[PDB]
């Protein structure tokens, strides 16, 4: 079994607090229905730091898998959901291979870590 | 076309500079637009033309540079 890709991303939640606070529909964009769920219970401090990890999950997962979010690979493609004791797994992705995902922030940033591999 | 004015606009928001008389710049390779411009492009598109691009039409090497991205737009409009 061999890497096949990586990626990793770091953002700053005030852009996409920025971009909830406008009013524009980045959850129903960026986020499945199951994630879409889990956004809409959360208060607006946690919307933003999961909105953001998501979306910098997404962005590091395409980078493993070689294309960038676009015709290849895009973000409802990818599903990533904690568990019930709070770990992230993807649970839906296009690669046929293990996915590895981890995810940390703090009140400013995300950074998201995605490796694939080929069996 | 209003529709291109309105591309250039949404742009020169979201890089913070004038793109019009630059129109083959490269937006990504130049740090202007980045990931999550390139979201906030789609959205606006939708918000202020009614335009929707799936992400499955939306392809970085396609959409980097101002006058490919109006080329884009224009069609689909
Ligand atoms: P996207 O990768 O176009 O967004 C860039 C970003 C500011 C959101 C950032 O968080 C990121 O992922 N940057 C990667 C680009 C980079 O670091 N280039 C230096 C090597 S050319």
């Amino acid at each position: 079994m061999v890497i096949y890709g990586t990626g990793i991303d770091l953002t700053e939640l005030s852009r996409i607090e920025a971009i909830l606070a406008k009013g524009l529909r980045l959850p129903e964009k960026i986020l499945t229905p199951a994630e879409l769920a889990v956004f809409s219970r959360y208060p607006v401090k946690r919307q933003i730091e999961f909105m953001a990890g998501r979306f910098s999950a997404k962005e590091a997962y395409s980078k493993a898998y070689g294309t960038g979010i676009g015709a290849a690979v895009g973000f409802q493609d990818i599903e990533i959901l904690d568990n019930a004791q709070g770990k992230p797994e993807v649970t839906r992705h296009p690669f046929d291979g293990p996915a590895w995902i981890s995810i940390s922030h703090t009140d400013t940033l995300v950074m998201t870590q995605v490796i694939l591999e080929r069996g | 076309d209003d529709t291109k004015a309105t591309v250039l606009s949404i742009l020169a928001d979201l890089t913070g500079e004038d793109v019009s008389s630059n129109m083959d710049v490269n937006l990504f390779d130049e740090g202007i637009l980045d990931s999550m411009g390139s979201v906030q492009l789609l959205l606006e598109l939708q918000n202020q033309l009614g335009i929707e691009v799936p992400v499955s039409e939306f392809q970085r090497s396609e959409w980097d540079t101002p006058a490919k991205i109006v080329a884009k737009v224009e069609n689909l409009q």
